[PDB]
RNA sequence: GUCUCGUAGAGGGGGGUAGAAUUCCAGGUGUAGCGGUGAAAUGCGUAGAGAUCUGGAGGAAUACCGGUGGCGAAGGCGGCCCCCUGGACGAAGACUGACGCUCAGGUGCGAAAGCGUGGGGAGCAAACAGGAUUAGAUACCCUGGUAGUCCACGCCGUAAACGAUGUCGACUUGGAGGUUGUGCCCUUGAGGCGUGGCUUCCGGAGCUAACGCGUUAAGUCGACCGCCUGGGGAGUACGGCCGCA
RNA sequence: GGUAACCGUAGGGGAACCUGCGGUUGGAUCACCUCC
């Protein structure tokens, strides 16, 4: 249907479910998976050997869209969560710029009290 | 103050315009500021900082006024009537 | 190196956009005095300046505007 | 971080994080902060000097 | 008397009028026996982040010595007007002259 | 004690203003799950969710610099700018001429929590609702969540309000460090010699029951204030003052 | 480079104690031959 050829990935590194998704560079979605879609659950569901299946599920979907080159943007504190750029760097295409996105704040909301 | 307004005062009170050390220069400086700043708390009436100054400044005020009661009255009260001190 | 006591300033501008760039990191962060070496009146200076000059757009607050 | 490099792939070059970031960051801000008893967490440093 | 830094921005769909401004001001400033060491026409700049979706902006900058009452009159006249979009007044130690190490 | 010239400083009120971040609303894309703990559920789900992009409304606090650093009588003070304002210190003299120290009563200031009248209300969160679980069992755990938390204008006046060390002076070997002033050498540049503040840590005489303090004394002395007299009963009772409680 | 037992205060409830806000270091239990 349509080319995109240098599109732009996002990832939430969530400690639960992370999400993936593929974008075109102008904030219109072509595929996205979970870590939870394909009926994981509980902790099996938390290591990174988990991310990856939604790194291909979104891949080979996005197949008929047609990228080339891609950028991926990557926000979280899950450990070891680029195991899902591996998956992408697998699937052929070619990224080429990666940024970290946190959000981090300048001390605003005050976060939530701890458990002992 | 500001220099300019505080070297009219000395030369004012003074006896010599730089002795600045007589009792009067220092109790009409101290007036000089106090009947200015009384307009500061018109409406910062919140400023408890300040307010610490102001009653050392009072106080000190008070204090060398007792002590030219001490020595003599008649300057004294001319003092106090160019000022326009209640006491 | 320090470059205060030897280029010689008494006071820092804030406009000047080397001495600013220099001292700042990779990600608009400004760099600890323990690193540089410099003398705290002047990183005190620095660590002034430099948020007037982010205020005045002559920085940017991080690097996720591209 | 913005990424570019030189045409070899691959590396992912992040291995200086540790610097390059105060790494506690999200660790310490999605939770109470504490930031009592602060300095003689500080305190730790002084007790080394040893001869 | 004391000195004050000034610089302001300017909507670079206001070019052609911003002179024409900078003069304003300055017969403002100095019909109040206003006074000035230094003035800069710093003229286009990218900005290095948007505001108001925009990218550039025209840079002004003075110097100027004058009494505390015709600042607060020249500032609401900057927030007043369309074409301004930011402001900074500073106040200084000393009467500098020397031009600003920008032009370099 | 006063004037002259300067310096450092999150010392205080008022008004603007900025960026990051968090909800909510609207408009696209897009698929069906998202959320959570050691595991699940409750709860939102396709009258179209999350994820992502853009726009907008609104509240609170200021990442980075940032430290046994700084200011303050104590409590405590942290974006930027402006207006108003207190104190400290240094150089060189000049002047006043014992104007000083302490302080029962008294006045003022005094973290957080709590009340009263009215606002505002993002997040967090005593109480409360629900899900779950062990080993008593309500509570620790997870969804929601009212007061409160914020702003005015008033009360309350207590804390491990602690350096567990009242205030003010004088005298007595050292060493190293921070911070802020300032003289000097023919300054042959970030270097050397000296001299003032405030602080940090080792240690000598001395003191101490010891631990330890040790020129910022708990050393040798002087002025005044407050307090103590075995443990519990008990900072409780009955009075008085204060307070809306 | 997570070691808390206390404080002041307010809602809860009882062999007992929990939490919300802020603060301090004084950061651990003993010295039991015959009935335990």
């Amino acid at each position: 249907r349509k080319q995109v050829s240098d599109g732009v990935a996002h990832i939430h590194a969530s400690f639960n479910n992370t999400i993936v998704t593929i974008t075109d560079r102008q904030g219109n979605a072509l595929g996205w998976a979970t870590a939870g879609g394909s009926g994981f659950r509980g902790s099996r569901k938390s290591t990174p050997f988990a991310a990856q299946v939604a790194a291909e599920r979104c891949a080979d979907a996005v197949k008929e869209y047609g990228i080339k080159n891609l950028e991926v943007m990557v926000k979280g504190p899950g450990p070891g969560r680029e195991s899902t750029i591996r998956a992408l760097n697998a699937a052929g295409f070619r990224i080429t710029n990666i940024t970290d996105v946190t959000p981090i704040p300048h001390n605003g909301c005050r976060p939530p009290k701890k458990r002992r | 103050l500001s220099t300019e307004a505080t070297a009219k005062i000395v030369s004012e009170f003074g006896r010599d315009a730089n002795d600045t050390g007589s009792t009067e220069v220092q109790v009409a400086l101290l007036t000089a500021q106090i009947n200015h700043l009384q307009g500061h708390f018109a409406e910062h009436k919140k400023d408890h900082h300040s307010r610490r100054g102001l009653l050392r400044m009072v106080s000190q005020r008070r204090k060398l006024l007792d002590y030219l009661k001490r020595k003599d009255v008649a300057r004294y009260t001319q003092l106090i009537e160019r000022l326009g001190l209640r006491r | 190196f320090c470059r205060f006591t030897a280029e010689g300033v008494q006071e820092i501008d804030y406009k000047d956009i080397a001495t600013l760039k220099n001292y700042i990191t990779e990600s608009g962060k400004i760099v600890p005095s323990r690193i540089t070496g410099t003398r705290a009146k002047y990183q005190r200076q620095l660590a002034r300046a430099i948020k007037r000059a982010r205020y005045l757009s002559l920085l940017p607050y991080t690097d996720r505007h591209q | 971080i913005k990424v570019r490099e030189n045409e070899p792939f691959d590396v992912a070059l992040r291995r200086f994080k540790r610097s390059c970031e105060k790494a506690g960051v999200l660790a310490e801000v999605r939770r109470r902060e504490f930031y009592e008893k602060p300095t003689t967490e500080r305190k730790r440093a002084k007790a080394s000097a040893v001869k | 008397m004391r000195h004050y830094e000034i610089v302001f921005m300017v909507h670079p769909d206001q070019s052609e009028q911003v002179p024409g401004m900078i003069e304003r001001y300055t017969a403002a400033i100095t019909g109040a026996e206003g006074k000035i060491h230094r003035l800069e026409d710093w003229g286009r700049r990218q900005l290095a982040y948007p505001i108001n979706k925009l990218h550039k902006a025209h840079y002004v900058l003075m110097n100027v010595e004058a009494p505390q009452e015709v600042i607060d009159e020249l500032e609401t006249t900057f927030r007043f007007n369309d074409a301004v979009i930011r402001s900074m007044v500073m106040r200084t130690k000393h009467a500098v002259t020397e031009a600003s190490p920008m032009v370099k």
